[PDB]
RNA sequence: AGGAUUGACAUUCUUGAUUUUGUGGGUGGUGGUGCAU
């Protein structure tokens, strides 16, 4: 969950936050998506014809080994207010996190390098 | 002259002004259908296709990381805050001389909190109360059942049996009609409708009955609407 | 080369009185070279509503980039050569209210306009203006916590005080980076800029309205610095009510 | 974001938590008048 974390500060950093479906396909579309955290049986096959088929296409794209809560995540991450830090809010917010531009800091990062080194 | 000056003076400047005005709206709309759809022949010649930022970041994000409260919207001093309590005291005794010279649907507050005997209606019903009030989003027309069903269950307690604890069923009723003032201070247009219907069901009950309908806890029912 | 209406653009919103914009202007956040011919509009002609329409639209098209594009070169050198014409030092309303919807989006608000108005030229009396227009409309709760801990990093200045100042009597709820940052304010001023700067009734005004209630999440220690603080820098108003809130002080 | 709010090409699209509604409550500083300007 540490990577998580770490990857959450990353994305805290860059702060271009597109978290959306016409967003993500727009993303998908153009070369710019490469961490799109994604959860896959909800919603009766709704997106993962073609994300999966662009996935499979010859390009990595995948730092997923298993997909994280799509009740915690978004409010485990930045969103909002100071928004109940304390009083632990799980309220679905986006719950699809992209973590954008090369998704690498520094050399204490080498464990997305092992995550998305497999597929 | 004064008065034709100073009307010839403001009749002309405003000419002038609506000659700005005018001149002004014929020139935006051309302007406007002149580059709006006609720059799209300028859209088809050229195209052009954080060190404090991230520590602003890095402190927002402790700031949603964790946070904590301050206490009351105010501080105030002894004297202060005798003066106030000491307009409240006179606004109430003015007014009160003019005055004086012109989760509960009737049974389910039962259910609820039919377990114990005494002591565990108070704490549940305290309890439903601050937890209906915190997350009350817009929980009014449930505030207002409980008050009146907390008034039913008074009524309905208070002449079913006292030959068991009569010093914790004084008490317990003590701290009921203790903090259904407390909280009845500020909630009457519930709690009155219910007043008035017992006293509309209790008048034909006296009607069918001669002495064999009136409850004990008619008397309690008159004393705590007079407390209130 | 762009197809130079624009002259005629600033022609008529150099004289504008009321009524509608223009649509390659309206459109120009979806036309990518829209601050290149801003240039070429080279907009030192100006209007009040003009410039309320023109931040509406800015703050609709506000990220960090255009905020570097636009607000941090010409925008609010604007808004100072404006408030340098104002005699009075009184400034318009119509830019005022250009102001608080430009405070609407936070987003890049802080390099876009907070950083520069310390830089240069920056006196007491816009410092308070501008924390004034703050104090009216809406500010947002966590990265204005960010911006009392970078702002209270940043060097001392009479202006970033009054911005402080100002931005408690906001009455916010105190969370632990602002209480952190408020007693290592205090290991701030100590003796240090004592014998360096002298802080008057101003900011015995400072730490007054802030401790009247702003004391929730102090430990004992930080009771005794505070009162430390009331023993070194006595003014009149340190008894009744620092020993007031020393006693309703909590954990 | 499995959709709040911001730019509308009039009904259909280029934003992204500033939200949102309740539950509360502070008043609203673009002020003058005596001081060493």
């Amino acid at each position: 969950e540490d990577a998580l974390k770490v990857v959450l500060r990353t994305a805290l950093v860059h702060d271009g936050l597109a978290r959306g479906l016409r967003e993500s396909t727009k993303a998908l579309t153009r070369g710019e998506a490469l961490l799109v955290v994604l959860v896959s049986s909800v919603t009766e096959a709704n997106i993962i014809k073609l994300v999966e088929g662009l996935a499979n296409d010859p390009e990595n794209k995948v730092p997923l080994i298993k997909v994280a809560d799509a009740k915690q995540l978004g409010e485990w991450a930045g969103l909002g207010k100071i928004d109940r830090e304390g009083n632990a809010r799980k309220v679905v917010g986006a719950s699809v996190v992209v973590v954008k531009n090369w998704g690498a800091e520094t050399d204490e990062l080498s464990m997305i390098m092992e995550h998305f080194s497999q597929q | 002259k004064k008065t034709k000056a100073e009307v010839m003076k403001e009749v002309i400047a405003k000419s002038k002004f609506y000659k700005q005005e005018r001149q002004k709206a014929q020139g935006i709309m051309e302007d406007q259908i002149d580059n709006l759809d006609d720059n799209f022949e300028d859209v088809m010649s050229e195209l052009m296709m954080t060190d404090l930022d991230k520590e602003y970041d890095i402190k927002v994000k402790e700031l949603q990381l964790d946070k904590r409260a301050a206490p009351s919207d105010r501080t105030k001093t002894e004297e202060e805050k005798n003066a106030e309590a000491e307009e409240k005291k006179r606004e109430l005794e003015q007014q009160r001389l003019d005055r004086m010279n012109g989760r509960t649907h009737d049974a389910l507050l039962d259910q609820v909190k039919k377990l114990d005997l005494d002591d565990h209606p108070k704490i549940v019903k305290n309890i439903i109360k601050a937890y209906q009030p915190k997350l009350a989003e817009g929980n009014k027309e449930k505030l207002g059942k409980f008050t009146a069903v907390l008034l039913r269950h008074i009524i309905f307690l208070s002449n079913q049996n006292y030959l068991k604890n009569v010093q914790s069923f004084k008490r317990t009723q003590n701290a009921l009609i203790s903090i259904l003032k407390s909280l009845s201070e500020k909630y009457n247009r519930e709690l009155s409708e219910e007043c008035r219907d017992y006293i509309n069901e209790m008048q034909a009950r006296y009607k069918k009955n001669h002495f064999d309908a009136l409850s004990n806890g008619d008397l309690v029912f008159f004393s705590i609407i007079g407390i209130l | 080369k762009v197809i130079k209406a624009y002259t005629t653009v600033g022609s008529i919103l150099k004289t504008w009185t009321h009524g509608k914009l223009p649509k390659l202007f309206k459109v120009i956040p979806s036309l990518r070279n829209w601050q290149d011919v801003i240039y070429v509009t080279n907009p030192e002609e100006w209007s009040p509503h003009v410039v309320y329409e023109a931040t509406k639209l800015f703050v609709s098209n506000l990220t960090a980039k255009e905020s570097q594009k636009f607000i941090n070169l010409i925008l609010l050198e604007r808004f100072r050569d404006n408030i340098e014409t104002s005699e009075d030092h009184s400034l318009n309303y119509h830019i005022y209210r250009a102001v608080k919807k430009s405070l609407y989006k936070p987003s890049a608000f802080f390099k876009g306009f907070l950083f520069p108005l310390v830089e240069t030229g920056c006196n007491v009396r816009e410092a308070t203006i501008a924390g004034s227009v703050l104090a009216k409309v809406s500010v947002p709760a966590l990265h204005s916590s960010a911006a009392l801990s970078y702002l209270l990093r940043l060097p001392f200045s009479p202006p970033t005080t009054v911005f402080i100042k100002i931005l408690l009597d906001k009455k916010y709820a105190l969370p632990y980076q602002t209480v952190d940052d408020c007693v290592y304010y205090f290991m701030r001023f100590r003796i240090g800029e004592d014998a360096t700067r002298v802080l008057p009734v101003i900011w015995h005004k400072a730490f007054l309205t802030f401790a009247q209630r702003y004391k929730n999440d102090i430990t004992q220690d930080q009771r005794d610095f505070l009162l430390e603080t009331v023993r070194q820098r006595g003014h009149k108003d340190i008894g009744p009510e620092i020993r007031r809130e020393l006693l309703a002080g909590a954990s």
